[PDB]
């Protein structure tokens, strides 16, 4: 959970830099080392996430939501049934 | 004897206890603060709002079964014993709601329900799960009398589930518990058949044993059998106008039968049309867009012979459950196919098993509290 | 604040202790439950400040 | 693939194709009736594509996604523009180069404070709390002679 | 011009104790006839009168009871005719005009409007005393066509309306915003107005479930 | 003490009912000024020799891509759950095969003989009620059984949240 805020923190300076790198060439003559590097640096991210934009990927993902949440659901069920043997033998 | 004197022993104790709470709940916070402070058991003077009311719900129609027309006791019940408890300042605890549950207990026996817009509006006191079970019990019948059963299907599932978390521990119901379990079973079996194929809401409260039994009944009443509706009505016919119990079945008086007929004639005129409504919608909408030959494929199935095939189907389209259309140039009956979803019943029980962990963690640490 | 039952305080492990643990982390014993040492601390305010610890080399 | 793989057999080829995949070496859809063979991306990406968790091919695989990919790609590949081409971290971590240096000026004050304090602790914890381990060894001797009195 | 005048004395009557003993069949029962003359409506005023006929079957009238019944039929599909069945005994359900209008109410709520207007006595004494009953039936005729229908034939709507050909057909075509459609129809609704899926789009189930379980 | 013992000192020790998990203390919370120079190693990587700090950030992006971070743990968990629970239940059944399933027939043998002869022993009355091998609660296996199955729920609560925080982030960061 703390990695998510760290993942949002590295996200923030990326947007804080590269939107100024938009502004760099948009003022006079910036985005020189950022024209075809930061255009590639963002491409190094979007090759990882998001996948290009497939909807069957999201349908796989929403399945993989409903897969691992069902794993989380039965983890919550085995959370109880472990105790239901544990707590009955401690009456 | 052994009943009628004890009826009058109860009612005179009831109409006296109708008076002791009518006087000392309006201006006084003095006997109330006496009742909050010196008795530590909060139960007993909230028992009397349910113990004395439930047997008053018995004993009033016990005399009203004999005193059929020109009858005393419901006027003795509602106007003097119940409405005196109804319109007051609240006993600021679980008494002030249960005085309305005393009133709505006879405002349900009286079939005169419209004030369910009022009974929950002045019920701005905290809806405790002790009263919330009796809330969705009583209030859901007005939705069952609203003929909008797609909203009534969800209310009776709450009170039948009994994972609505009540625990009291001083015989609070009182002396009658599985009657509530069996009536809401029949009220939800009433709602199981009436809308299926759309529920798919018969799964949580009704368990899989009665899902098979009443669901096979749900097939047959929709496949045509009136024996299910005979089971659905006759098991439920006292369950709309029960006192809790009648007096004594006999042959000589004509009296007892006369409100027994009043229980029969009311709720058969409503649901028998719904038994025909369950037959009209019964066929699965196999395909959304029918041609005329497959319109006549379903006009065959709607009603044939012969005359009045289109107009009977017109009557059977217009039952709120067939949103359809004729393409008169194309010859293309364009209708609906409404279908539903199943799998989402794991999002509710994910916290219930987080409770089933915690509820197992609770009492055994309470056992560990008594052996610490 | 950090007491348990009548003799025990909490532990305070600074990072200079931690690095010597991750010299013998899950190596020199990977699928082998190396008891990676005994926590040599000192009893100070509310906390058992570990100062240095030594990895016990079981015959791994 | 029958032609593009010039194996000696075709039936024992396609069986050995499954004899990989039946024993979880890759993802195939071979008993399609018209004899196709798809793979999928990702769509099977748990173990069976890997043979069994470790590949035998070279790193021609594509970007697949598992647990905490999207979080940790937000960690690195979003910071991939943050460390090197930026000045926004360079102004922040040169600040942190000085923000430590304020604590490092305090660290030299702590290089004399631990010199003042924990040197005294170095001698006292060598003696005082070492007696408290020896107190646990002396109280055990105390309970032995006490038990040797009322029997 | 009579509804809101006698509404308050009725509204005080219905929300007190004034409705379990048959002594209030002279403020409410004329107010049922007030519902008749004006095509405005109160239900418990009808329903209390019915309770005073059920609890003591010695006061049971015919006109006001059918004025309860016909103002039940004007406000369909509310449960007023339901609450009509809730009190009237079956021996009281067989008296003119209680029995006939309960038979009219069988043909209205089940949408037998062909069978309604044919088996309706085309002019009957209390149909006109309830003002707008001709309107509110043909409202409730074209009500169920509004929710549960797409496209109708030119005959087929006036067939639902009853004993009409084209003129008052258009008085229930140009009233509810209905055009004509080509060869030969009335644009009741669109073709997309039929399916209307209510529960297909579910399983967005992450955010509520993980948040009660993250800790 | 000592210790947790198997058939004796397990009914006795669990009627006192000592806890099974207790006091996992909070460990590192403060700048204790042993910190000093590793703080000063942080500012340098921070600074212009910053190639080693991004490599630890590079250790994030590949920890999430291809490892069965949930599944291989859960498969070790489902291994540990299907084994250690049933053995406690094989403990719980075998004790109830002895606590009562013996004593349902032990008293049945005892009550049948009219509980003794007056002029003589009471021979078999002394012979009957021989105690079974678990008579009480088996609360040496059961305590660490109560520990390690609770430790399985920690691995569950690990596998629950680590599931969520990606099922958030994938549904999050794909969605643009």
């Amino acid at each position: 959970s703390d990695l998510q805020q760290v993942g949002g923190a590295s996200a923030r300076i990326q947007d804080a830099l590269s939107t100024v790198l938009q502004y760099a060439e948009d003022v006079l003559s910036g985005k020189v080392s950022a024209d075809n590097t930061v255009g590639r640096f963002l491409m190094s991210l979007v090759n990882q996430v998001p996948k290009i934009v497939p909807d069957d990927f999201e349908t796989m993902l929403n399945s993989n939501i409903n897969d691992l949440l069902m794993v989380t659901y039965l983890a919550n069920l085995t959370q109880s049934q472990i105790a239901l043997n544990e707590k009955l033998v401690n009456l | 004897q052994w009943l009628w004197d004890i009826i009058d022993e109860f009612i005179y104790q009831f109409q006296s206890f109708s008076q002791y709470r009518c006087k000392t709940a309006k201006k006084s916070e003095e006997e109330i603060d006496f009742l909050r402070s010196n008795p530590k058991i909060w139960n007993v003077h909230s028992v009397l709002n349910v113990l004395h009311s439930l047997v008053d719900k018995s004993n009033i129609n016990r005399q009203l079964e004999v005193y059929t027309s020109g009858g005393d006791p419901e006027s003795v019940a509602g106007e003097y014993g119940r409405h005196s408890l109804y319109k007051m300042l609240g006993y600021f605890s679980l008494v002030g709601l249960l005085r309305l549950h005393s009133l709505l207990g006879d405002y349900y026996q009286a079939i005169k329900v419209l004030e369910n817009i009022e009974l929950n509006k002045k019920s701005m006191y905290s809806r405790v799960p002790e009263c919330q079970v009796t809330t969705y019990y009583y209030v859901g019948f007005a939705y069952l009398m609203m003929r909008r059963y797609q909203d009534a299907i969800r209310v009776f599932a709450n009170i039948l589930l009994y994972i609505q978390r009540t625990k009291s521990m001083f015989q609070r119901t009182t002396y009658k518990y599985e009657m509530i379990n069996k009536q809401n079973e029949q009220m939800h079996a009433l709602l199981a058949i009436a809308l299926t194929m759309y529920p798919m809401r018969i799964d949580e409260s009704i368990h899989l044993q009665l899902r098979e039994k009443y669901g096979d009944k749900m097939l047959r009443m929709q496949k045509g059998d009136p024996q299910v509706y005979e089971e659905l009505f006759s098991y439920s016919c006292p369950k709309f106008l029960s006192p809790v119990v009648p007096n004594y079945d006999s042959v000589h008086p004509n009296y007892h039968k006369e409100p027994f007929l009043q229980q029969l004639k009311v709720f058969s005129d409503e649901v028998q049309q719904q038994a025909q409504l369950s037959t009209i919608r019964s066929f699965l909408k196999l395909y959304t867009t029918m041609p005329v030959a497959k319109l006549a494929g379903f006009l065959d199935l709607t009603e044939q012979e012969f005359r009045i095939q289109l107009l009977v189907f017109k009557h059977k389209m217009k039952n709120l459950v067939w949103t359809s259309g004729i393409s008169a140039l194309d010859g293309e009956f364009q209708s609906a196919s409404e279908v539903d979803f199943y799998i989402d019943k794991d999002m509710i029980h994910i916290a219930d098993t987080k409770v089933a962990r915690r509820y197992g963690d609770f009492f055994i640490r309470q056992i560990h509290k008594f052996e610490e | 604040g950090g007491s348990g039952d009548s003799a025990v305080k909490q532990v305070q492990i600074d990072g200079l202790v931690v690095l010597k643990i991750i010299k013998h982390y899950q190596e020199e014993g990977q699928g082998t439950e190396v008891v990676q040492g005994v926590l040599l601390g000192l009893v100070v305010e509310d906390r058992l400040e570990i100062t240095n610890c030594f990895p016990f080399p079981q015959h791994t | 693939l029958t032609s593009l793989v010039p194996f000696v057999d075709a039936f024992q080829l396609e069986r050995a194709i499954v004899d990989a995949a039946r024993h979880c070496d890759l993802q195939v859809r071979i008993d399609h009736t018209s004899r196709t063979l798809s793979f999928g991306s990702d769509l099977n990406y748990a173990t069976r594509e890997d043979a069994p968790i470790g590949p035998h091919l070279q790193s021609m695989p594509s970007e697949q996604i598992r647990n905490q990919l999207t979080a940790m790609s937000s960690v690195l590949a979003k910071a991939l523009e943050v460390i090197k081409p930026a000045h926004i971290l360079q102004e922040k971590e040169e600040q942190h180069q000085l923000a430590v240096t304020a604590y490092l000026k305090n660290s030299r004050k702590e290089h004399q404070r631990i010199l003042a304090r924990r040197q005294t602790i170095e001698e006292r914890k060598e003696r005082l709390e070492s007696l408290n381990i020896q107190r646990e060894k002396e109280e055990l001797e105390q309970r032995e002679a006490e038990l040797q009195k009322v029997r | 011009a009579m509804f809101e005048q006698m509404r308050a004395n009725v509204g005080k009557l219905l929300k007190g104790i004034d409705r379990y003993n048959p002594e209030n069949l002279a403020t409410l029962e004329r107010y049922v006839e007030t519902q008749a003359k004006e095509n405005a409506y109160d239900l418990e005023a009808n329903l209390a009168v019915l309770k005073l006929y059920q609890f003591n079957p010695a006061f049971f009238q015919t006109t006001v009871t059918a004025q309860i019944l016909l103002k039940a039929l004007t406000n369909l599909p509310h449960t007023d005719f339901t609450l009509c069945k809730c009190m009237i005994d079956q021996a009281h359900q067989e008296e003119r005009p209680i029995r006939q209008i309960l038979y009219l109410g069988d043909l209205l709520e089940t949408c037998h409007f062909q069978a309604f207007w044919q088996a309706l006595d085309e002019n009957m004494d209390l149909l006109e005393g309830i003002t707008g009953f001709e309107d509110s039936v043909r409202k409730f005729i074209c009500h169920v066509v509004g929710i549960t229908y797409q496209h109708i034939d030119r005959w087929l709507l006036a067939e639902m309306l009853g004993d009409l050909t084209d003129s008052q057909l258009k008085m229930w075509m140009s009233k509810y915003g209905w055009s004509a459609d080509e060869s030969g129809q009335i644009f009741i609704c669109s073709q997309e107005e039929s399916i209307k899926p209510k529960n297909i789009v579910e399983k967005i189930d992450f955010d509520s479930v993980s948040s009660i379980m993250a800790s | 003490c000592k210790e947790k013992d198997f058939s004796p000192e397990a009914l006795k020790k669990a009627n006192i009912t000592f806890e099974h998990m207790f006091e996992e203390v909070p460990i590192v919370i403060k700048n204790s000024h042993l910190i000093n120079v590793l703080m000063w190693e942080l500012e340098k990587k921070s600074a212009v020799a910053d190639k080693h700090e991004l490599l630890s950030l590079a250790s994030s992006n590949h920890l999430g891509k291809n490892l069965q971070l949930l599944m291989d743990r859960v498969d070790e968990m489902s291994q540990d759950i299907v084994k250690y629970n049933t053995y406690m239940r094989n403990t719980s059944k075998q004790q109830q095969q002895k606590h009562q399933y013996q004593q349902r027939r032990q008293q049945e043998n005892m009550q049948r003989q009219s509980r003794g002869e007056p002029p003589l022993p009471e021979e078999d009355l002394s012979k009957l009620f021989k105690p079974p091998q678990p008579p009480a609660r088996m609360d040496s296996l059961l305590i660490a059984g109560q520990i390690n199955t609770y430790c399985q729920n920690i691995k569950e609560f690990t596998a629950q949240n680590l599931g969520k925080l990606f099922m958030a982030q994938a549904l999050q960061e794909y969605n643009n």
